[PDB]
């Protein structure tokens, strides 16, 4: 049970760092191309190298501790509360993970266990590497 | 055990990817040897300059200097780049002053520092004692005799 | 120590200013560079 | 006649504006932060403009002037033919990030008033900066020589 749990857990958010490193990866190589033959004039290259910069920056601030925890909740929705916003775009832009800084993510940190927001489980990720050790729940209603 | 402090976090760490390895990306408990940068980013030259001596600035510079203008279409041949490194590296600095001239707290060439010493320890018997500096372009234009 | 000059492919010749040509060399593309 | 435009530049702006009503629908419920919005409509009109580039590129004959003339490395490049006859593409604001709204319209086809408007930032922005970068090299060039 808790076993199985932490392993599908594990398996979810190693997909979260395939997509993630994959993202990284792309942006790496638009970048290279960008410095070398870029082709146009100069303003257009310097406002590339910087958006490409600036990407590559905040994806790879994202690595460590990728996902605070999972975010269950009684309106039959499945949001991950993490450091960036990802979407499965062939899912019409599924949210796959949420940026705490996000107003939909908000009531992790406002919702309490008196005044719960609509939330049915509370998660929390012991992140370490590139696995979390272990999870630490706690039940809001 | 050697400690950095003051490392923020808007930063990632040292990447390997050995053929059979595989690290990935360095968390806690991995091995590195002298020199290798730890923390992505950007090395500073003196810190290379103390740690790995002074030919291995010679080469992160070199290389460094390349990079930008062979990722940006720019071809330029090694030994234009090391004619100014060579510049860049021609002074030593005095630790205290011996029984030379000189005064310490000063700048001087190796080939003045090294002969004064071996003059000096014919009969003086107190050569002087300095490390390798780095100094910048505009420094070491303006330390010219003339 | 020097090698060949590129601008000739032959030994550099004695008084050549190889200084003066590097700092030609490094300054000239130096336009083509981000800011 | 020689500036062909692909026919496959239609479908390609009609399922990238599909992915773009799609991120508006997704940003009012409050899902995306503002930057978060902005950013995915750059990466996804970027992957409409590369598109939209490679089908250029395959599209015209070997023999035509425009691409004999960047084919044979006479001058030119495919950016220049891709804005030309594909799509302008994104453009940037006076600040440096670019604005969520492309350019649609080539120049073959005409911009529109807005477009047109938008499109003098960039080219500002270069012409003043052109004076600095000289400033800036002819600066390092006199370090170096001296």
């Amino acid at each position: 049970d808790y076993e199985d749990e932490l392993q599908s857990e594990r398996d979810y958010v190693a997909g979260l760092y395939a997509r993630l490193d994959a993202e990284r990866a792309q942006s790496q190589r638009r970048y290279a191309a960008a410095l070398r033959e870029h082709g146009g004039t100069a303003v257009e290259r310097d406002a590339e190298v910087r958006a490409l910069a600036k990407d590559i920056a905040r994806l790879n601030v994202a690595d460590n501790g990728l996902c605070f925890g999972r975010l269950d909740t009684l309106d039959d929705a499945r949001l991950y509360i993490g450091r960036l916003g990802i979407f499965d775009r062939d899912n019409d832009f599924e949210p796959l993970l949420l940026d705490w800084r996000a107003p939909m993510a908000r009531p992790f940190y406002v919702a309490t266990a008196a005044n719960p927001e609509n939330m049915r489980r509370r998660r929390q990720f012991h992140t370490l590497g590139r696995k979390v050790v272990d999870f630490t729940d706690e039940i809001l209603g | 055990e050697v400690v950095y402090d003051k490392l923020s976090k808007r930063q990632r760490l040292r990447v390997i990817t050995h053929e059979d390895g595989t690290e990935g990306v360095l968390s806690d408990g991995d091995h590195v040897e002298v020199g290798d940068q730890l923390m992505e980013g950007a090395a500073d030259p003196h810190e290379v300059l103390r740690v790995q001596g002074p030919r291995e600035v010679q080469i992160h510079l070199v290389k460094e200097v390349q990079e930008v203008y062979r990722a940006q279409g720019v071809s330029i041949h090694d030994k234009h780049i090391e004619v100014i490194v060579r510049q860049m590296l021609r002074r030593v600095t005095i630790i205290d002053s011996g029984s030379t001239e000189f005064l310490p707290g000063s700048l001087t060439e190796r080939a003045e520092f090294e002969a004064e010493n071996r003059r000096v320890v014919a009969e003086g018997g107190e050569p002087a004692a300095g490390r390798p500096v780095l100094m910048g372009i505009t420094k070491a234009s303006l330390a010219t005799d003339s | 120590c020097y090698g060949r000059s590129m601008a000739t492919g032959k030994l550099v010749d004695i008084g050549e200013a190889v200084g003066i040509v590097a700092a030609q060399s490094i300054g000239e593309p130096g336009t083509q560079l981000t800011m | 006649a020689d500036v062909l435009v692909p026919p496959q530049k239609q479908e390609i702006l009609e399922r990238h504006e599909a992915e773009a009503d799609a991120i508006e629908r997704k940003y009012q419920r409050g899902a995306l932060n503002h930057t978060e919005r902005n950013e995915s409509l750059v990466k996804i009109w970027q992957d409409a403009t590369e598109e939209v580039g490679k089908a250029l590129e395959e599209f015209y004959p070997a023999d035509n002037p425009i691409i004999t003339i960047v084919k044979s490395g006479a001058t030119g490049n495919l950016t220049q033919t891709r804005t030309l006859a594909g799509m302008k593409g994104l453009v940037t604001n006076p600040k440096g990030e670019f604005i969520p709204r492309p350019i649609k319209s080539s120049f073959r086809e005409g911009l529109t008033v807005l477009e047109y408007f938008i499109n003098t930032h960039g080219a500002r922005k270069g012409l003043a900066d052109t004076a600095l970068r000289t400033a800036d090299s002819g600066y390092l060039t006199r370090r170096l020589v001296d």
